[PDB]
């Protein structure tokens, strides 16, 4: 049984601008299984009714998913995303750059 | 408009 | 100028947990146009661009039909693979597959396209003849041979050709106000100090339509690809697309470095420097 790891990518629709809504998206690629697990975090919390596209994959056969929901960056909020999959012992923590 | 063939491996 | 369809399937068995869940979506070229899942409390297909829900209730209804029956064989399909791979029924499985069509500007067929994997790794495929099969291992020998003594080829071959362009060329019309733009690439170069001695370089490209993009730096003319850090292009959640390139550049060099871009939305490839 193979299997691949995701990639992530935690970023804004827009560039961010402190005070001003906005779409906080982690998009995970890359992988198989396609059984994962996607928390957007604030401050460290678990964000409610996050929303996810339908399961596609491609050409090379694995899968992508984009997870998202509206946000207003501030300059202390803190935002991530948390990934589980097969693949990784421990879940995964990328924070948010306003910068990547 | 998809395909409507029914094909079984 | 040329454009695709595609359909995508997958199936995930569940064992102890119900029976597999069946997910399929449709594009056009990188906009996603119509989606099933039945998992959905009432399942049927569903629009998911504003130029397919002009289509009637009998298209919506035909599909619906279309998606039940083949989430259907799916199962079967999952069942047959484990006696295939002597495989046991506790484990769960995946089953993949993609069928479209590919069309140039003047609306004829480019190539077409009808495959398989399973526990995602190639199964069988279609070639590009679309009479004659590509088979991964002895497993898919066995239905290689069962589909070519029941003549599917012929039967994929007719719809390639025939159904998937027109409908294509349905939707491309129907469609016209966004299927035929491309939105070009919004571009800047950010520069992000890393210590006294280096610097990161970061080429954006921002607001996209449709996703293929070349994103590259130069350094004195010279490619820089080993150098470059290339993310995977990402959607934005509006219909476009985002991707960024970097590079570690030494202290005082950064007018060496140039960014170029292309994108079918631009007229001519772009080149950007870092603007202090």
């Amino acid at each position: 049984m193979i299997q691949r790891t995701p990639k992530i990518q935690v970023y804004s629709r827009h560039p961010a601008e402190n005070g001003k809504s906005n779409f906080l998206n982690c998009y995970v690629s890359g992988f198989h299984p396609s059984d994962i697990e996607v928390d957007l975090l604030k401050n460290g919390e678990r964000i409610e009714k996050v929303e996810h596209s339908d399961l596609s994959f491609s050409k090379d056969w694995s899968f992508y998913l984009l997870y998202y929901t509206e946000f207003t960056p501030t300059e202390k909020d803190e935002y991530a995303c948390r990934v589980n999959h097969v693949t990784l012992s421990q879940p995964k923590i990328v924070k948010w750059d306003r910068d990547m | 408009g998809r395909l409507n063939e029914p094909i079984k491996v | 100028g040329s454009h695709s369809m595609r359909y995508f399937h997958t199936s995930v068995s569940r064992p102890g947990r119900g029976e597999p869940r069946f997910i399929t979506v449709g594009y056009v070229d990188d906009t996603l146009f119509v989606r099933f899942d039945s998992d959905a409390a009432s399942p049927r297909e569903e629009p998911r661009a504003p130029w397919i829900e002009q289509e009637g209730p009998e298209y919506w209804d035909r599909e619906t039909q279309i998606c039940k029956a083949k989430a259907q064989t799916d199962r079967e399909d999952l069942r047959t693979l484990l006696r295939y791979y002597n495989q046991s029924e506790a484990g769960s499985h995946t089953l993949q597959n993609m069928y479209g069509c590919d069309v140039g500007p003047d609306g004829r067929l480019l190539r077409g396209y009808h495959q398989h994997a399973y526990d995602g790794k190639d199964y069988i495929a279609l070639n590009e003849d679309l009479s004659s099969w590509t088979a991964a291992d002895t497993a898919a020998q066995i239905t290689q041979r069962k589909w070519e003594a029941a003549r599917v080829a012929e039967q994929l071959r007719a719809y390639l050709e025939g159904e998937c362009v027109e409908w294509l060329r349905r939707y491309l019309e129907n469609g016209k106000e966004t299927l035929q733009r491309a939105d070009p690439p919004k571009t800047h170069v950010t520069h992000h100090p890393i210590s006294d001695h280096e610097a990161t370089l970061r080429c954006w490209a921002l607001g996209f339509y449709p996703a293929e993009i070349t994103l590259t730096w130069q350094r004195d003319g010279e490619d820089q690809t080993q150098d470059t850090e290339l993310v995977e292009t990402r959607p934005a959640g509006d219909r476009t697309f985002q991707k960024w390139a970097a590079v570690v550049v030494p202290s005082g060099e950064e007018q060496r470095y140039t960014c170029h871009v292309q994108h079918e939305g631009l007229p001519k490839p772009l080149t950007l420097r870092w603007e202090p």
